[PDB]
């Protein structure tokens, strides 16, 4: 339901792969982690990584935006050439850092959290919360200045 | 490029301050990467949560712990859990001696010592995007979070 | 053996301490769960007074568990035969008498 | 310990197969150093091609070569310290990750040209077993394809074939003891069975 | 936010809640065992619990380090068992130390287990709640006499690979065997010292250029026989 | 507890945990210590 | 009157340091003959590898991309 | 149940140590302020002395609540309804009577 | 309220502990210094013992400051008004009265 | 950083109990330590560039 | 003080130390650790 | 010699402690194993009643002794030989006799 | 043993400990830490 050409998505995706060539960085993520030759395929494999969390952040990654130059540009795109063994924990970062995402493993799926605005899931006061023996049951904390 | 550059500069210059407030039983519910609203009465200098004492469901009205107070222009509102966990919200009609509410509909099985909130119609919402969520074999999750 | 048959004079300690899991909330609201499954166990601080010849008797029963391994027990408490543990059994020596003290743990084992 | 590198040279200088037909000695120099590195690096370089480990024994500075060794002493549970715990040995174990299956060995080829070739070396069949697990080493003195080889290959034989570690705190005789010492193990626990007293 | 059902919320809120039981799954299938199922409790009644149709043996076990981070390294939980009777030592000798097995870990509140393990029967049996986890054994830390340690991994754990994999060599090939990249499906040839053997069980590549040319695959051949040239 | 034999024991399971941190951090995400 | 000696499992949450619950070490506080926090070197030993307890494991040079 | 329903012996403790927010460096200079919300929610110490008998009925209650499941409790202090929890209700049970020595904390939820 | 009115039977105890500072040079030889800069605050050990029915009005009398705040007493020591704190106030309750113990910490505040 | 606070809270309950199996202590709040390389590397992981050589 | 609960207490700050003396080491000078 | 051949005061303490493994998490499954094979041990805390002439010929045999080399004992306990070992046997020398008090772990080397 | 002045003291020890490890590794063989 996904054309690359166009970087349009037509609706409900249900899964089912195709095999196109696409600039979504999202996918490239996707085939670095899960491909049998000469990726992460043999060890982890499908059903390991949130394919819908991918699915999302290509999505957004596929959003025009201001060229600068007058014009529109997709959000995020690929274009890279990886010639030099690194480890795969690198690599990872590196895709993980061009999108702004963070892996997380969620428990049954390898989910990966994009910056996103997103909204409020639920409300925390402090008779919800626990209180130790000093009276905080929030403690906060900020960034250094040269940070 | 200038605009991953943008965004590592607007996140260090916007987002600066961050949260631990170990949670009860319920921090199973949470995955990382999660925005929650905090509303932490000792941060701000009113009271604006708490628990539920009763509920009468007849000339709605509902009875809080603390004291709360309306604001002079606009609307508050009142956030209760309802029977099914669900979140509602309703408008804050007329509060009598700050601890008895009059509220435009009482939601369906609200039961007592349940969560209630307040959304003053100045307030920002100060939501944060948790990082870490640690099981403490005990119970209690404990919950990292930053600015959103 | 099996089954303890000894008497306990002079009034046993009967200690319950349930386990439960506890969260302490913020203005005094809190949240408690019964932590275990099943039941709880209950111990109590007993003590034998035999004569000096039945002592040898005693310890050779205590010693036969030595430690681990259950042993049948009616408390003169509710009166409901349950099986218990011993791992200190201490013996005091006199004249013609000797007295035992000892910690019995109740067990589902 | 010249005695010690005298049986190693012994072992070094023992015939194998070539693997184009004929025989080699085991382990070869024909390093040319040029760079000055730290004295612990060539000393590490070298107790690596041979596999070797340097020990202070107490007098002299031995070398622990990985041979096939007799038992020297045995110990059971009645001969080694019992702690508050009943575990008078403590095993352990290496991770799946650091079982590695399969090598890639830096040589100098003295034939094609006196350059760096890769020889791969792979067990398959713990392949099938502990995923893939695929590491890079350079073999100091190595200008044989066969050294090369049969330094991957002990690499991979070790982490497949050794797993296991103990510690078990003997009492006074333990002055008897230096590293590299093979001694056996009759713990009645592991063991279904009692076989020592 | 998990997805995790409407009444395990209703649990969680409550003042008073019902015990929270964890059950342990050890999966040994992909590496040549069995499957266990592991409650460090019983029920009322002295038996195995009942979950969801399957009897959780009662046997002393307990997890630790088990959360959910994406800043720094891959959480790694570790799982203490009893080895006490020697089962766990006996798992250890057959199994390569059940490294590569499969840990699964579901909390379940004791409210919604099956009506078999209560004396009076349960109303709110509700085999659907439940939160699942899964794990992977990474090395068992301790194995003694009395108990023993293990060390769990998030599957994905990319400690020890690299990318891109597939390496340039000459006189080797980096396919495996009768793989889908080596595409060999004949018969029995050599064994992998290029010795003519007609036996199933003795055949396997040399991965040299021979081996591949006993079994005409050359051009399947996974090296690249120019490359030692023009390194030099 | 008595001071002197604390303190020693106190410092054995710091250089422990130093040393069981320092080889936790050369993990993949870590520090590299 | 022991050696306590810790762990592994010990030094993992505090679970078997409870588990031979340390008694009379603790109520004896020490002694000067005998030491207390052994620290057996099991999993430290073997973090690397088994054969890197038996062959130091030579380096390689820098990798240079101008080569 | 979810009452109480037995006497308590006249010497009854009654602990109440309230939780508040104190700051102070060294000797200088103190600020106090109340923490949370609900108070203090005390502590009473309780003893009882019961017939041989009923020893298994009140057991039977406080182990039935079993450190969880707080009930309503009027304590002769200040003859007021409240809600409290018992975790330990030691026993020593002697020749004719049972003296139950438990603890209550008072608590919100 | 402010002042406290109910009286003080058995002889309290009266702690000063003034801190300083003060360091140790070798030979004998020593440096000391006040530390602080206003005098030392002192604390009252104090009991008192009231009919049943009084025990309810000083309890609340306590509670209504409940730790923090600070409360007028003139102790029976030196004669003059002071401010207090007080944060423990156990009580033991007896037949026909109630006896409490409490700490009383003077504070500038 | 200091022993200011732990004699704030006090932890006279705790210290006089030792503790419990069910509960832990020394939880060591993750504030400070998290965000202590950058706000931005607690949402990206922050790729790495290649070792500058002085030969180019 | 139980000996059981006590070490592990110590054992988590010797690791939380280990954490502060790293980060900081990292610092301008130090050591780089 | 090898026998300690003194007769011990009427109360004298024996401990019995049994060694074993036990495994258990929290209020789970627990098990129990028999650890070693020579059980229990126990102690025997002994004191014995001198005249003041004698002391010096009992504090050469525990010196000579010296906490090593354990003696063959009798305990009239179960009356049956045992060795034993010494360590700490403190003394109070009265106006005419002398006081011992030693502790007893029997041994199997 | 009160909490407050024993964990400070922990803590500086397992700093201490944590300098004296790290220091250490960087001999020979160790680990660079
Ligand atoms: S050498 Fe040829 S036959 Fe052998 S594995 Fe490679 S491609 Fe297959």
């Amino acid at each position: 339901n996904y054309n690359p050409q166009t970087r349009q998505y037509s609706g409900i995706w249900d899964g089912t792969f195709k095999p196109a060539y696409s600039n979504n960085m999202a996918w490239c993520l996707w085939d670095m982690l899960t491909h049998p030759r000469y990726g992460m395929g043999k060890r982890l494999g499908a059903a390991d990584v949130d394919k819908w969390a991918l699915y999302v952040i290509g999505q957004y990654c596929d959003q025009s935006v201001p060229d600068g130059f007058g014009g529109t540009e997709p959000r995020i795109t690929c274009n890279a050439y990886l010639t030099t063994q690194r480890k795969a924990w690198d690599v990872l970062s590196d895709f993980c850092s061009a999108m702004r995402c963070m892996p997380v493993w969620n428990g049954q799926t390898l989910t990966f959290v994009q910056d996103r605005p997103s909204d409020k899931t639920w409300t925390y006061n402090r008779s919800n919360v626990v209180m130790p023996d000093d009276g905080a049951p929030f403690r906060y904390s900020f960034s250094a200045l040269k940070d | 490029a200038h605009r991953a550059g943008l965004w590592l500069i607007k996140t260090e210059l916007l987002e600066t301050q961050t949260v631990d407030f170990s949670v009860g039983a319920e921090g199973l519910r949470h995955v990382p990467g999660d925005v929650i609203e905090i509303c932490d009465d000792d941060y701000a200098g009113i009271s604006t949560g708490g628990r539920v004492l009763a509920v009468n469901s007849q000339t709605r009205t509902l009875t809080l712990d603390r004291e709360i107070t309306l604001p002079s222009s606009g609307t508050a509102l009142i956030s209760l859990v309802d029977g099914s966990g669900n979140p509602v919200s309703v408008e804050v009609q007329s509060v009598t001696d700050g601890v008895k509410v009059k509220v435009s509909r009482v939601p369906d099985g609200v039961a007592e010592y349940s969560v209630w909130e307040l959304k003053l119609p100045t307030l920002r919402q100060r939501l944060f995007r948790c990082v870490s969520i640690r099981e403490n074999d005990d119970g209690t999750y404990a919950i990292t979070a930053v600015q959103h | 053996m099996k089954t303890f048959r000894w008497k306990v004079k002079p009034g046993m300690d009967v200690a319950s301490v349930p386990s439960v899991r506890k969260v302490r909330f913020g203005d005094g609201y809190s949240q408690r769960a019964p932590a275990g499954l099943n039941a709880n166990l209950k111990t109590y601080s007993v003590t034998l007074s035999v004569p000096r010849e039945e002592a040898t008797v005693l310890e050779s029963f205590l010693e036969e568990h030595g430690g681990w391994k259950s042993f049948l027990w009616t408390p003169p408490y509710e009166w409901r035969q349950i099986k218990v543990t011993c791992a200190k059994w201490s013996s005091r020596v006199s004249m013609l008498r000797v007295e035992f003290s000892a910690e019995f743990e109740q067990v589902v084992n | 310990d010249k005695w010690a590198l005298y049986v190693i040279g012994q072992y070094c200088d023992q015939s194998v197969p070539d693997g184009f037909g004929g025989t080699e000695p085991r382990i070869t120099c024909n390093a040319y150093l040029t760079t000055q590195r730290k004295a612990w690096d060539v000393l590490s370089d070298f107790c690596s091609a041979m596999r070797c480990m340097p020990v202070w024994n107490g007098q002299t500075l031995t070398f622990v070569q990985d041979r096939p060794s007799d038992k020297t002493w045995t110990y059971n549970r009645s001969n080694v310290v019992m702690p508050d715990d009943g575990a008078p040995f403590r095993y352990s174990f290496s991770a799946l990750k650091d079982r590695h299956n399969a090598v890639e060995v830096n040589w100098i080829d003295p034939n094609n040209g006196w350059e760096t070739a890769t020889e791969l070396v792979e067990d398959t069949q713990a392949i099938a077993r502990y995923g893939r697990n695929v590491t890079k080493m350079d073999a100091f003195g190595c200008t044989s394809r066969g050294q090369a080889h049969r330094a991957g290959l002990w690499l991979i034989k070790t982490e497949l074939l050794e797993t296991q570690t103990v510690d078990f705190s003997v009492g006074a005789e333990g002055l008897r003891h230096v590293p590299g010492d093979v001694i056996e193990i009759c713990d009645d626990d592991y063991a279904g069975i009692s076989t020592g007293g | 936010m998990q997805d995790i059902r409407q009444e395990t919320l209703n649990e969680c809120t409550r003042a008073e809640q019902s015990a929270s039981v964890v059950l342990w799954e050890i999966d040994l299938t992909e590496v040549g065992g069995e499957r266990y199922f592991f409650c460090n409790e019983q029920n009322e009644k002295g038996e195995p619990v009942t979950w969801q149709g399957r009897q959780y043996q009662p046997y002393p076990i307990q997890g630790s380090g088990f959360e959910l981070n994406g800043k720094g390294t891959s959480t790694r939980p570790t799982l203490t068992v009893s080895n006490l009777y020697g089962m766990v030592t006996g798992m250890a000798e057959d199994m390569q130390s059940l490294v590569g097995g499969t840990v699964v870990r579901r909390k379940v509140y004791a409210r919604f287990l099956d009506a078999v393990n209560f004396v009076n029967g349960n109303s709110y049996a509700d085999p659907e709640q439940e939160v699942i986890s899964r794990w992977r054994i990474e090395q068992c830390s301790e194995l003694s006499a009395v108990s023993a340690s293990f060390v769990l991994s998030t599957p994905t754990e990319t400690d020890g690979a690299v990318f891109p994999g597939r390496i340039m060599l000459a006189n080797t090939c980096t396919w495996t065997y009768r793989g889908d990249e080596c595409g060999y499906s004949g018969p029995a040839v050599a064994d992998e010292y290029d010795q003519p053997t007609s036996d199933i069980t003795k055949d396997k590549c040399s991965k040299c250029l021979s081996g591949c040319k006993f079994r005409n695959n050359v051009g399947n051949f996974g090296g690249f026989l120019s490359i030692n040239k023009l390194s030099q | 507890q008595i001071g002197p034999a604390a303190l020693k024991a106190v410092y054995d399971m710091a250089r422990k945990g130093a040393r069981d941190e320092i080889q936790t951090q050369m993990r993949d995400g870590g520090l590299f210590s | 009157v022991f050696q306590i000696v810790l762990g592994a499992a010990a030094i993992a949450g505090s679970f078997f340091t409870a588990g031979a619950t340390l008694a009379a070490w603790g109520a004896a506080i020490g002694a000067g003959g005998m030491t207390g926090i052994l620290f057996s070197l099991g999993a430290s030993m073997v973090l690397g590898g088994v054969a890197q307890m038996l062959a130091p494991k030579a380096r390689t040079p820098r990798i240079q991309t101008t080569d």
